[PDB]
């Protein structure tokens, strides 16, 4: 508890500093991809969409050391970008980055979302069949991604972002500035995020569905308990989460405490109250009533991405309704954090996460003219994991 | 700021109808209204070359107010004009398209194609490119048929 206190504060020479800034795990992002098995009967005859996953494709990510840390000694916070970088791992995947799948045109799918005028549907329509553009494409793994120069945005005569992908830009950036609480002050504060770009709130939601609350979940303030319910920021979803203990697990001779995000976290109002704030309109989520998909579209320029678990786990059955071929799994599409009690450290942990694009029916672009309903069209999950190594793990029991 | 129906569903029934009137100045009084070199007056063109140059103004009064409301559009893509907007929107293939889509009838495309052909297209836009060019041929109408009695 003493020496606890002191080798877990966020500054130089501690052992929460050194893993803090380059982390001794190393980190693993899997990718599988949804296949689209009939793209003319779901374009033609708004069928449903018969998928096939393909993967796991895997990148080593998060192996960057946090950039540009600077504390400041009267507030007691520390801050940081986090360089954004994936190697990929031929040795550890199904296939090459150069495998083809057929997917959802992403373009077509946010440019139609986005532009509701009748006049710019009208030129994005001629655009979409000049190009010869249609409601699903051929990409390769390496373009769906990380970017691809769309031919029919390229065509786009008001200025667009023509580069389109699931995680266009990555290489090259940084998440950030994050301003932490290095926690030298008061130690139940350490890592717990002060501001993020400047702000406590993100402007995305409305009320207490945009506060920035917690961590970054790599540690949590030591001394945890069973009782506690974990706050944690995930840039990615673009809102604070939790996690909630489930079980007592040992992991290489080190008592750790397994924290999962509940199936409440995704519920709508009906069943959980508080989260209205997460519901951004009253069609696609049927007043509200729809559950286990989080429309991030303020967080993606417009676009209608909607975030969800693996396979829709948790989700609502409407949801799930338009897709054949999914197979929801508790324990292999939920998302869990196995942390250590008593200095807060995440020694093992795997986020699950699936990203969807909506479409919806369209009068003037022809390539979505047939559509019958919306779509809620699954494009890949992740797993995004990381374990203790051996040596760090008897060095822990032993330094610890 | 109300038409008829919708604005978007007014605004391409106006622009296929004036440019049908303009096919349809030359299937009815083509005697009058040509592009024939040989300048004989025919007898009772005066008349018409003055109705023709009449529906001109009335046109190009019609499709100011029309542009007028265009301009007032509160959700036009961001860092990009409504003059702009509107030139994209009525560039000849474009315009073409669009007809085509909304009216099904190819020949009557192939007509207008022909008009615009003639008119140097094929202040700003198409519309007001055509409605210049109805001008000019409405006032070379009345230099060539000056009287309904010719001399
Ligand atoms: C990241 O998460 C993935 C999804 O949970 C996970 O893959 C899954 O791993 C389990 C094994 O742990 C596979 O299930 C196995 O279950 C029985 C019993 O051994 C076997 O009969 C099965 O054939 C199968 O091997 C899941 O099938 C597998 N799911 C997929 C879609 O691949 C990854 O392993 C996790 N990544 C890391 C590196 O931990
Ligand atoms: C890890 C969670 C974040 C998920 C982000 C996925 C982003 C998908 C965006 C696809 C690009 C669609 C085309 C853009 C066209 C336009 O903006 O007009
Ligand atoms: C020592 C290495 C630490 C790295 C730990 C990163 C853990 C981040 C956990 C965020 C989980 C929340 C996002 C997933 C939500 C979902 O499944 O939709
Ligand atoms: C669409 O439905 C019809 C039957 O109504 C069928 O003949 C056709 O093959 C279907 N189209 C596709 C692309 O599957
Ligand atoms: C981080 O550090 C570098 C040092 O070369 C500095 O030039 C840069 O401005 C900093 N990055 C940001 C985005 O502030
Ligand atoms: C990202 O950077 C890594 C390391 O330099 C490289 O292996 C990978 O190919 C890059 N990704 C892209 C999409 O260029
Ligand atoms: C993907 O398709 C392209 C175009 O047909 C081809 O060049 C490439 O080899 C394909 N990928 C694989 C893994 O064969
Ligand atoms: C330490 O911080 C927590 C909030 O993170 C607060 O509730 C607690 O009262 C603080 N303790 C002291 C001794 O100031
Ligand atoms: C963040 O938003 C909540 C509104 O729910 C508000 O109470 C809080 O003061 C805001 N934070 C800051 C620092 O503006
Ligand atoms: C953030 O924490 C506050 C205080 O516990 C809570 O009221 C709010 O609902 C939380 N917001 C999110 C998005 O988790
Ligand atoms: C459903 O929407 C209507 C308004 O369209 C509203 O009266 C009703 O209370 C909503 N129901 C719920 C439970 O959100």
């Amino acid at each position: 508890q003493k020496t606890i206190k002191k080798q877990v504060v966020l500054e130089e020479g501690t052992i929460a500093f050194k893993n803090w800034v380059k982390t001794g795990t190393e980190v693993y992002r899997q990718f599988w991809i949804f296949d689209v098995q009939n793209p003319q009967e779901v374009m033609m005859n708004s069928s449903n969409i018969q998928v096939k996953q393909r993967g796991p494709y895997t990148y080593r990510v998060r192996f960057l050391a946090k950039e540009n840390v600077t504390q400041d000694a009267e507030d007691n916070t520390v801050s940081f970008l986090q360089p954004n970088g994936a190697i990929f791992e031929p040795s550890l995947s199904v296939g090459t980055e150069a495998d083809n799948f057929t997917v959802l045109n992403l373009a077509v799918a946010a440019a139609s979302h986005i532009y509701q005028n009748q006049f710019v549907q009208m030129i994005l329509n001629s655009l979409i069949n000049k190009s010869k553009s249609s409601m699903f494409q051929v990409r390769t793994l390496r373009e769906l991604l990380w970017g691809y120069r769309d031919p029919f945005l390229s065509l786009v005569p008001y200025p667009v972002t023509t580069t389109v992908g699931l995680f266009y830009p990555y290489n090259n950036t940084a998440d950030g500035v994050y301003k932490v609480f290095n926690g030298k002050d008061n130690i139940s504060k350490v890592a717990i995020i002060d501001t993020y770009k400047g702000k406590r709130n993100l402007s995305y939601w409305e009320s207490h569905c945009d506060m920035i609350n917690g961590t970054d979940a790599a540690s949590f303030p030591p001394f945890v308990e069973k009782s506690q319910v974990l706050q944690f920021f995930s840039s990615d979803i673009c809102r604070s989460i939790y996690a909630v203990f489930e079980s007592d697990v040992n992991l290489k001779g080190i008592p750790v405490y397994r924290f999962v995000l509940p199936s409440k976290a995704f519920a709508s109002p009906v069943e959980n109250p508080d989260n209205y704030c997460f519901c951004t309109e009253k069609i696609i989520s049927k007043n509200c009533t729809s559950y286990g998909v989080l429309d991030i579209s303020k967080c993606k320029e417009g676009r209608p991405v909607y975030i969800s678990l693996p396979h829709f786990l948790y989700a609502s059955p409407d949801v799930s309704e338009p897709i054949d071929g999914l197979n929801p799994n508790e324990e292999e599409h939920r998302t869990y954090l196995d942390i250590e009690p008593i200095t807060g450290f995440t020694l093992q942990f795997a986020k699950r996460l699936q990203v969807n694009l909506l479409v919806k029916p369209s009068e003037k672009i022809q390539v979505l003219k047939n559509l019958k309903r919306n779509y809620i069209v699954p494009i890949l999950w992740l797993n995004e994991t990381g374990t203790i190594g051996d040596e760090k793990a008897n060095m822990f029991r032993s330094q610890v | 700021e109300d038409k008829i129906m919708s604005y978007n569903a007014f605004f391409w029934m106006w622009v296929h109808d004036m440019l049908i009137d303009s096919i349809k100045w030359r299937d009815e009084h083509g005697r009058c209204i040509n592009k024939d070199k040989g300048k004989t007056c025919i007898k009772g063109c005066n008349k018409k070359c003055i109705s023709f140059q009449k529906w001109v103004e009335q046109k190009k009064t019609e499709w100011g107010k029309i542009k007028d409301h265009f301009r007032k559009q509160k959700d036009i893509p961001k860092d990009w004009t409504h003059d702009d907007f509107l030139q994209t929107l009525l560039m000849k293939d474009l315009l073409l398209e669009i007809i085509q889509d909304t009216y099904g009838d190819a020949n009557e495309i192939k007509r207008i194609e022909a008009l615009l052909e003639q008119a140097g297209v094929g202040k700003d836009t198409t519309i007001d490119k055509l409605l210049q060019h109805e001008q000019k041929e409405a006032d070379k109408c009345l230099k060539t048929h000056t009287d309904d009695t010719c001399p």
